[PDB]
């Protein structure tokens, strides 16, 4: 019940980096090359 | 600004949880006495620092008092409290502070202080003993002792013998 | 599923553990001083604060 | 439970509370508003003075009632006397002016 | 006595009526007097209120009788 | 008291349940009455603001009564007896009435004594004693003291 | 005897003037003998003897030794109630700043020294020296120096330099202070400090300086040097059982002060160093602080417990304090409670008192009777007689009780009808027997409630009960003049069953000779109670100057209609009983009887109605069976159709045709609609039945079903509970307010299975949990309102003002929801009401609009009458009887004296208890909305008004808000507004708008309505809103009561032009004062000061009371008392709450004459 | 009062206010819009026959329902 810190401060305190955090919490929409997009059709629900 | 934001956000919200106060109170403060005084003043404001959010009806029903001279006094205390950090209210903390200001003694130092007290009292001894009516009245005391108006050990505790 | 029940057994066991920590204080300190022989496990534990 | 006149509490000289103490009835704030909403100025003055807290007027009321003279000389409640002394025991000097 | 409407009408106030009846009933009870109305084994309260009904009693009459008493 | 606590804290453990005061006075050297009064010495009495509680949020002080009051029935009886004594002394001669009012303490702040009474009657306290006795015997009669009899409580 | 209370700061010398001796030792009693000590807090020399007329040790044991001071213990022989009166004092070895004048928010010491609070606290707890008149040496008066700094500044300055630290420093700062001189310098700066914060605080400080001058206080008295000691019997150390003692917390705090003060004297005598003596002084400071107000320092010192000790400030404040529940709420003698029962034979003026309660309460009266009649020789003999309960104590009880009312009171006294005087009728048993028609006033059912009876003791209180509170005087609700004697459930069912015809009963179409013959026919059983007969009825109509002409005719009525006509008094028409007579029919019957005939015939009529209702309801034989819940046969058809509809909607949802929440809404709607069809079908099955007949053919008449007869007579129940009994139960809520979409297709004539009985539990427990907590704070609105409207009293007969609000109908879009005759009845007209011909004065003026004038008004169709309002009364410190109206608790006009403010508070609070406890939004409702209304809070989205009149014009574009200016047709336009473009406007820049008109849309803040338009505008706004709520739930409460509460609301004025008067400009003043002030100043050759009327929410207006004994009740006692002390205020009592506290008559009721005569004396 | 009769009134108000809120959200009588106000798509015939007066197709409706589920 102390002062509020950013939640990912503790994910860094557990010895993660930003690439690892974003690997944990997100999915990587991968674009390739022009300017082509790999597609997971389920993503674009609308 | 920070605690000012807290005060204004409370006064528009009508309440304050402990969490919001913790987020808004400064970070220099380490003790809980300044924090509880801040909570007391801010409740006097008054905004009624709570633990949980009040119900919608508890805002309408809760009587609001009491502006606004105490409002100004409370705000002028809270705007200044954030600056001085060492502020304290316990007499025990003040005592421990002003006692820690002194530096401890050592064994030979205690010998020095004892001998210096002995020198001071000895100088007092000599100054008094250079007063003749002093020894006259002392002989009179011992005489009225010898008349058994006192004890041969009561008037004085013997000599340096 | 978030709330569980205590009863006499568990509440009384908790109180007895509180008494036991109070005992541990005195027993540690008394085994700190002297530890001399003829000191037995009857003089170190008085039943009142448990 | 009922009571004409019985036991009286030590610090605050009111009739005791409860049936085990043979106590009186709590005439509270809302009953006082109800009495003020009528005109019962005397009803209230005696519920607050003679039937409750005025140690010297309760005995005179009793003597009068057995004398068959229904009149009260109410004096002043012991609750207000204790209040005056307790304000005076702070640094405030509170007092009752010339009549 | 059930409703005091006539006693109230004679005096034209509901607190002053209480006061007039109370002082006349105190005269009739403690100070000692004779009911101006035939008391049918009523307390001094009801006697005073009934008297105020018949017009026999009011504040003017009572102060006038106090004057006459002094002239005694 | 510290010694009593020490010896009890030891004896209860070594002896079983608890030391009865005879057992403490035996283990100690005290006379077992001193021990009992030491036990009876009260301890740190209480805040009279203590809750009772939850019935009305009335602290403890509400139930401690004032036992020094003359209850209004008692004062009524007192003043009734006062008026009755007056109306009885009315049925006495002036000498008897004065000597009984003054020998007792009625309507004066005493409690006069026999020599000081007989000063005002010029008696050397013997005739004054006799006059008091005669008045008391006269008031002793029934049909003169039936009310005063009723004032007796038994 | 005093006529006024004064207050001030107590001088050290005056604190020794009170004292009877200086307490020195900390001890209390002996621990062995328990005797008081020689200088302890419980002394005998200081605080007097322990037994009456008997010194401490015991040398002097006679009352003849009175007043003499013993020699061996010095204890003067007096009464030991003297020990409850005598103060002592404590000679402080160091000055100790009084915590109220330091740690209070403005900090009178701080704002008086013109010094910051932290700086004084640094000088006080021995942080930093302060310069106290440091000569010419470049030293700054009140300039803090620190320790090292004080040393080095003393370096090079062997000269005085006059610097001190500690409470002595503040005492030498205050003592040296010149108050008038600082007032002079502050006036001279206020001359030329014409900037807001500077001259603002200049004036705000010169106010307190001038006040400290006037009050006689010296500035340095706020630094205690002597400390008074509460007397021993106000803080006892009494023994409990078994050597046990119980003390006050005050003794602990006092001992702490005495110990530390004695140790400080020791330290000073022992020449200890600076650290030790400083720390001892800090300790004494904290001890004295905790003694006065424990908790303002932190932390509250705890006793032999975890909880703080209670202190003086605690001994006064808090609900455990003196003001809360020892100055108003007191335990009372000659009183007692029991359990109430019915006693349906009594009259409206009596109550069955048990013989045992009656013999206990009336004890002194009985003793007096036995010794008066000679049945008991002395009071002891009478005591023994009535203790044995002999045979003549009972005759004496009958005689004593004969005309001697008893007040019956039930616990939640929401209004003044929770107290009524009844004549005792002695009964056996131990239950109080309470009249049936009085339960509505008392809110009392006979399932175990209890009542408290009190006994009026004086002739004046006997006449106040008889004349004023007797149960046959109070029959109209004081909130609205409708009679409060409406018969409830067996009565109305009796009158409904008897007054309710059927098509073919015994003896149809006989022509009776009259009601006597109809009753003789029914009681011999020749005719049935509802058998339509021609009956000859003689009704008497006062159609005259009160003449009562008789008229006989031949009506068509049932036999019960005519049997009941025998009880109705003369003036009432015959159509009053010729219909079914449900519940409202009976209430309207009593009401028309009251409007025609008055109070005596109405009381008689009410009793006869109760008697006949109970009698013919018992003869009704109206039981309740299981076959009386006629479940309709078309219930399972309707449920099959609804189930098919939900199955179809679920099939469509499964096919993606709808969403999830959409289909939820659809199915909730389907189930609500099928529930409506089932309820309608069952009530149409239940509300009619077939019957035969004169000629022989079946004929439909209203059903004599018993459950329906009870729901339809209004006696008890309604078609919703009927629906739950035989129709289906429906959809059920959750505590959140969501609706479980699995309905209860069962009823209670059938059963619920385990799942439906579980589902119903949700809403059931929610409702009960709310009703259990609403019961806790049942009377908070009433209390809040009586805080502000308490001192308002009807003090004048006519103010003469011609101001008055224009009462008109409320047309809620369609028709009227409240006509003009209802809103205007009882009010005094302010001007002449002209006929629609516009030349005929219909009702002239000052005409109490009773039902005759009101009918005349509705007849001519005059639909806007200017009536006098309590809010527009020109009276000072009160209201007149004309601007108020009639009483509504008594049919007549208000009396001079009546305390209408408390009546208004209770008349708004008690009816509010029938409103929802939580606000619901549809126009919100519930009690919390009403409380927020009276608190006059600002709505967040204020529809902005037009502050000045003139041509509309805009300005700069989007400085946050779009800017506008209004510029008069001929005047200046210094007012412009930062209108938010979010506030989407309503009028173009090319339409000249009048002043006080809408710019944006949304809720109108009442402050702006009041400031733009008349006070009448704000008052009409407030009454229309709050009555919107009260009509939302169906509750009726008059507008007079809201109007008086509002007049208590807008009772402050703000002065614009101070004129030739003596008022500061930006100041708020009691408007009733500034009115008389400008009136007087305009009387002489001056001109008055013009002000802007204000408005305060009730919790804000009640905080501004002219007195301080009253204001220390419902406020913070500490701030109010500190302010009154530094102001030297005096309370010339002149109030209700203050005279309650101080123990004399209030100026409201019968006390009005006492206060008038007393004001005569005080002005002579 | 009985303490369950007032509870009955509370429960009645609670259920009725809930029922009528969820009824008002239906808006059965309406306008034939024929095309989505979010994506302009053809609101299919069956959805306009079920709910006369829709403004969103089922996709945009369910989308909006998610957001209004959380809040804001
Ligand atoms: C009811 C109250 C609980 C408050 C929560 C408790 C708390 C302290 C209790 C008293 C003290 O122990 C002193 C004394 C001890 C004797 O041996 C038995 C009697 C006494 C008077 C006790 C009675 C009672 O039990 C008390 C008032
Ligand atoms: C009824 C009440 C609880 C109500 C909830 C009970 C619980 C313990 C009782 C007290 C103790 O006996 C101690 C003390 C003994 C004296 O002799 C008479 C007063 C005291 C304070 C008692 C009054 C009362 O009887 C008490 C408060
Ligand atoms: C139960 C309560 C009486 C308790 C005494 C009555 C009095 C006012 C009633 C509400 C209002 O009419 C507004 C609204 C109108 C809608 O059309 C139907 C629903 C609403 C919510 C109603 C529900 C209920 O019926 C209320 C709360
Ligand atoms: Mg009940
Ligand atoms: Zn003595
Ligand atoms: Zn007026
Ligand atoms: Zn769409």
């Amino acid at each position: 019940r102390r002062r509020k810190l950013p939640a990912t401060i503790i994910l860094r305190a557990l010895n993660y980096t930003t690439e690892q955090i974003l690997d944990l919490f997100f999915e990587k929409v991968i674009f390739e090359i022009k300017l082509q997009m790999e597609l997971v059709p389920e993503r674009l629900r609308g | 600004s920070q605690l000012k934001l807290l005060v204004t956000r409370g006064k528009e919200q009508g309440y304050l949880t402990y969490a919001e106060v913790n987020d808004h109170l400064p970070e220099d403060i380490v003790d809980s006495d300044q924090i509880e005084d801040i909570i007391q003043m801010i409740n006097d404001m008054g905004i009624q620092v709570m633990e949980e959010a009040p119900d919608a009806d508890d805002l309408m029903l809760a009587e609001n008092t009491a502006d606004e001279d105490a409002a100004e006094a409370a705000a002028q205390v809270l705007s200044s409290v954030e600056s001085e950090i060492g502020r304290t209210t316990d007499p025990v903390r003040m005592y421990m502070r002003e006692m820690g200001t002194v530096e401890l003694l050592t064994r030979e130092g205690e010998i020095d202080i004892a001998k210096r007290i002995e020198d001071g009292i000895n100088q007092v001894q000599c100054s008094v003993a250079e007063y003749p009516e002093a020894i006259t009245y002392l002989l009179e005391q011992y005489d009225r002792v010898e008349a058994e108006e006192a004890r041969l050990s009561d008037l004085i505790t013997g000599f340096v013998d | 599923g978030n709330r569980r029940i205590r009863s006499v057994g568990e509440m009384a066991e908790n109180q007895f553990r509180v008494g036991l920590v109070r005992v541990e204080r005195a027993v540690k300190e008394r085994l700190s001083l002297g530890d001399l022989d003829t000191l037995m496990p009857q003089d170190m534990i008085n039943a009142k604060p448990i | 439970h009922a009571r004409s006149t019985g036991s009286y509490s030590l610090v605050t000289q009111q009739p005791l509370g409860g049936k085990a103490q043979f106590g009186g009835q709590r005439f509270g704030e809302m009953e006082v508003w109800a009495l003020e909403a009528y005109g019962a100025a005397y009803t209230l003055q005696e519920m607050l003075t003679v039937k409750s807290d005025d140690v010297n007027g309760r005995t005179k009321m009793y003597k009068n009632i057995v004398d068959g003279n229904h009149q009260m000389e109410p004096g002043m409640p012991e609750s207000f006397n204790v209040l005056l002394k307790e304000i005076r025991s702070l640094g405030i000097n509170i007092e009752l002016e010339d009549e | 006595r059930v409703t005091v409407q006539d006693a109230v009408e004679k005096i034209g106030n509901r607190f002053d009526l209480v006061l007039v009846a109370a002082r006349r009933a105190r005269q009739m009870q403690v100070g000692g007097k004779d009911p101006l109305v035939p008391e049918e084994n009523d307390k001094t309260t009801v006697i005073a209120l009934r008297e105020i009904e018949e017009g026999l009693i009011n504040n003017q009459i009572l102060d006038v009788r106090e004057r006459q008493e002094q002239q005694e | 008291i510290n010694k009593l606590n020490r010896i009890s804290r030891q004896m209860l453990q070594e002896m079983g349940r608890e030391p009865t005061p005879e057992e403490l006075a035996e283990r100690m050297l005290m006379p077992e009455d001193k021990i009992r009064k030491v036990l009876k010495i009260a301890k740190e009495p209480i805040s009279m603001e203590t809750p009772i509680g939850d019935d009305e949020d009335s602290h403890l002080g509400d139930f401690i009564e004032d036992t020094t009051l003359e209850l209004p029935l008692d004062s009524a009886t007192t003043e009734s007896l006062r008026a009755a004594t007056h109306d009885v002394l009315a049925g006495l001669t002036a000498r008897e009435a004065k000597v009984l009012r003054m020998r007792f303490g009625i309507d004066m702040n005493t409690d006069y004594t026999l020599e000081e009474v007989g000063k005002q009657f010029d008696v050397t306290r013997e005739r004054i004693r006799q006059i008091e006795a005669k008045a008391l015997r006269k008031l002793r009669h029934p049909s003169r003291s039936e009310v005063l009899r009723s004032f007796l409580d038994d | 005897e005093f006529d006024a209370i004064k207050i001030a700061l107590a001088s050290p010398d005056m604190i020794r003037s009170w004292s009877f001796g200086e307490v020195k030792k900390p001890e209390t009693i002996n621990y062995r003998t328990f005797k008081p000590e020689r200088d302890g807090l419980f002394c005998a020399r200081i605080f007097g003897p322990v037994k009456d007329y008997e010194c401490l040790c015991g040398k002097y044991k006679r009352l003849k030794h009175r007043g003499v001071i013993c020699e061996k213990c010095g204890v003067e022989v007096t009464q030991t109630k003297v020990r409850r009166e005598r103060m002592g004092h404590i000679e402080l070895a160091s000055p100790t700043a009084h915590i109220w004048f330091l740690k209070s928010l403005p900090s009178r010491i701080g704002l008086l020294l013109d010094m910051p609070l932290r700086d004084i606290e640094r000088v006080l707890y021995f942080e930093s020296y302060v310069v106290i008149e440091g000569g010419m040496t470049n030293l700054e008066r009140q300039q803090i120096l620190t320790e090292e700094q004080y040393l080095d500044a003393l370096e090079e300055f062997g000269d005085e330099f006059d610097a001190k630290m500690g409470a002595e420093a503040i005492q030498a700062l205050l003592k040296s202070m010149d108050l008038e001189q600082e007032c002079e310098q502050l006036r001279e700066e206020l001359n030329e400090t014409n900037s807001e914060t500077k001259r603002k605080k200049l004036t705000k400080r010169i106010k307190l300086l001038e006040a400290f001058v006037q009050s006689g206080n010296k500035p340095e008295w706020m630094i205690l040097t002597v400390l008074p000691v509460l007397p021993p019997d106000l803080r006892p150390l009494v023994p409990l059982d078994g050597g046990r003692f119980a003390t006050s917390d005050l003794n602990d705090l006092y001992r702490r002060v005495i110990n530390r003060n004695n140790r400080l004297k020791r330290l000073l005598d022992l020449a200890a160093p600076d650290i030790i003596v400083r720390n001892e002084k800090r300790m004494l400071q904290e001890a004295v602080d905790a003694l006065l107000d424990n908790g303002r320092r932190g932390r509250a010192i705890t006793g032999s417990n975890k909880r703080p000790l209670k202190s003086l400030a605690d001994m006064i404040k808090g609900k455990q304090g003196r003001f809360r529940q020892n100055l108003l709420g007191k335990r009372v003698d000659y009183s007692g409670r029991s359990v109430i029962t019915v006693g349906p034979y009594l009259r409206l003026h009596q109550c069955g008192l048990p013989k045992k309660m009656a013999l206990e309460l009336f004890k002194p009266f009985i003793y007096g009777k036995l010794e008066l009649r000679g049945l008991a020789t002395t009071i002891k003999a009478a005591k023994k007689m009535v203790e044995r309960e002999e045979a003549v104590v009972w005759d004496i009880l009958d005689e004593v009780i004969r005309e001697h009312p008893v007040l019956l009171n039930r616990a939640p006294t929401l209004h003044r009808l929770g107290i009524q005087a009844f004549e005792p009728v002695l009964i056996e048993g131990k239950a109080i027997q309470l009249h049936p028609l009085v339960c509505a006033a008392y809110n009392a059912d006979f399932d175990g409630d209890q009542m408290a009876v009190h006994v009026p003791l004086t002739l004046e209180a006997q006449l106040e009960a008889r004349a004023l509170m007797m149960s046959t005087n109070n029959i109209l609700s004081p909130a609205n003049g409708e009679p409060i004697i409406v018969p409830s459930q067996d009565v109305v069912l009796g009158l409904y069953y008897m007054t309710r015809d059927c098509v073919n009963a015994k003896g149809e179409g006989m022509v009776l000779t009259g009601p006597k013959e109809a009753e003789r026919l029914y009681r011999s059983g020749l005719a049935s109670l509802h058998a339509r007969v021609k009956v000859r009825i003689t009704e008497y109509e006062k159609d005259a100057n009160g003449e009562l002409v008789a008229k006989t005719s031949l009506k068509d009525t049932t036999v019960g209609r005519a049997i009941l006509w025998m009880i109705v008094p003369k003036g009432l028409p015959y159509s009053i009983v010729n219909q079914a007579l449900g519940k409202k029919a009976i209430s309207k019957m009593l009401n028309t009887c009251y409007r025609i005939l008055g109070l005596k015939p109405t009381v008689i009529f009410a009793d006869q109605i109760m008697y006949t209702g109970f009698a013919y309801a018992a003869r009704s034989g109206a039981s309740v069976g299981i076959d009386d819940m006629v479940i309709p046969e078309k219930k399972h058809e309707i449920i099959s159709e609804a189930e098919a509809e939900v199955a179809e909607i679920q099939e469509q949802f499964q096919s993606g045709l709808v969403t999830a929440g959409e289909r939820y809404n659809k199915v909730i709607d389907i189930w609500a609609a099928a529930n409506d069809r089932v309820s309608k079908a069952m009530m149409d099955n239940l509300q009619t039945e077939t019957v035969i007949n004169r000629d022989g053919q079946e004929e439909k008449q209203v059903s004599f079903n018993s459950i329906y007869m009870m729901a339809d007579s209004g006696a008890r129940g309604s078609a919703a509970q009927i629906r739950q009994l035989a129709g289906m139960r429906g959809l059920m809520a959750k505590p959140d307010g969501s609706i479980i979409e699995t309905p209860i297709t069962a009823n209670f004539r059938e059963g619920l299975n385990v799942l439906q009985y579980f589902i119903s539990t949700h809403g059931a427990r929610k409702g009960l949990a709310d009703t259990a907590l609403k019961t806790a704070n049942s009377g908070y609105l009433t209390r809040r309102l009586v805080d502000v409207a308490q001192d308002l009293v009807v003090t004048e007969d006519d103010c003469g003002t011609h101001e008055g609000i224009m009462m008109t109908p409320v047309i809620e879009g369609g028709d009227v929801k409240e006509p003009l005759r209802d809103r205007v009845l009882g009010r005094v007209t302010a001007e002449d009401v002209l006929k629609p011909g516009t030349a005929d004065i219909l009702v002239p003026r000052n005409t109490l609009l009773h039902e005759q004038w009101c009918d005349l008004l509705e007849e001519n169709s005059v639909d806007a009458v200017k009536v006098r309002s309590v809010v527009s009364c020109d009276t000072d410190f009160g209201v007149c009887a004309h601007c108020y109206g009639r009483d509504l608790a008594r049919g007549h006009i208000i009396n001079k004296g009546e305390a209408i403010g408390v009546i208004a508070a209770q008349s708004i609070g008690e009816p509010g208890t029938q409103l929802t406890m939580r606000t619901f939004h549809i126009i919100t409702g519930g009690l919390p909305r009403v409380a927020d209304l009276f608190e006059a809070r600002r709505p967040k989205e204020p529809a902005i008004l037009a502050e000045i009149s003139g041509i509309v014009s805009f300005g700069k574009e989007t400085k946050g808000k779009r800017r506008l200016v209004i510029t008069p047709v001929d005047g200046s336009d210094p007012y412009e507004e930062m209108i938010p473009k979010w506030r989407q406007l309503n009028v173009f820049e090319g339409e000249r708008v009048e002043r006080g008109d809408v710019i944006s849309d949304g809720p109108e803040a009442p402050h702006d309505i009041l400031r733009l338009r008349g006070v009448h505008a704000v008052t009409r706004y407030i009454v229309n809103e709050v009555q919107d709520v009260y009509r939302l739930q169906g509750v009726k409460i008059n507008d007079k009561h809201i109007e008086v509460i509002v007049r208590q609301m807008l009772r402050k004025a703000t002065i614009v032009n101070a004129g030739s008067s003596d008022f500061l400009e930006g100041e708020q003043v009691e408007y009733s004062r500034v009115k008389i002030a400008n009136r007087e100043l305009e009387a002489n050759g001056k001109v008055g000061a013009t002000y802007s009327r204000d408005l305060l929410g009730i919790t804000k207006a009640s905080l501004a009371t002219e007195s301080f004994i009253s204001a220390a009740s419902f406020q913070e006692t500490t701030r109010v008392l500190t302010e009154a002390a530094v102001a030297g205020k005096r309370d010339e009592l002149r109030g209700l709450k203050e005279n309650v506290i101080v123990g004399r008559l209030i100026p409201a009721g019968t006390g009005y004459a006492y206060h008038q005569d007393r004001m005569r004396r005080r002005a002579a | 009062s009985d303490e369950a009769d007032e509870a009955y009134s509370v429960t009645e108000q609670l259920t009725m206010t809930g029922i009528n809120r969820i009824r008002q959200k239906i808006n059965a009588h309406g306008i034939p819009v024929y095309l989505c106000e979010a994506c302009g798509n053809p609101i299919p015939e069956a959805r306009r026959k079920i709910f006369p007066g829709v403004t969103l197709c089922v996709e945009c409706q369910a989308y909006q329902e998610r957001q209004r589920k959380h809040y804001a």
